[PDB]
């Protein structure tokens, strides 16, 4: 989810946008 | 580059540094 990813897993910069919108 | 861990505070700031979404949208506590 949101956050998950980027916690538990590696996230990309794209990955994080999708918050943005 | 760019693929690093972010847990803890690291995203809820990421937001505010991209494009802050902790208004009425993803505004959560831990």
């Amino acid at each position: 989810g949101i956050v998950e990813q980027c916690c538990t897993s590696i996230c990309s910069l794209y990955q994080l946008e999708n918050y943005c919108n | 580059f760019v693929n690093q861990h972010l847990c803890g505070s690291h995203l809820v700031e990421a937001l505010y540094l991209v494009c802050g979404e902790r208004g009425s949208f993803y505004t959560p506590k831990t």
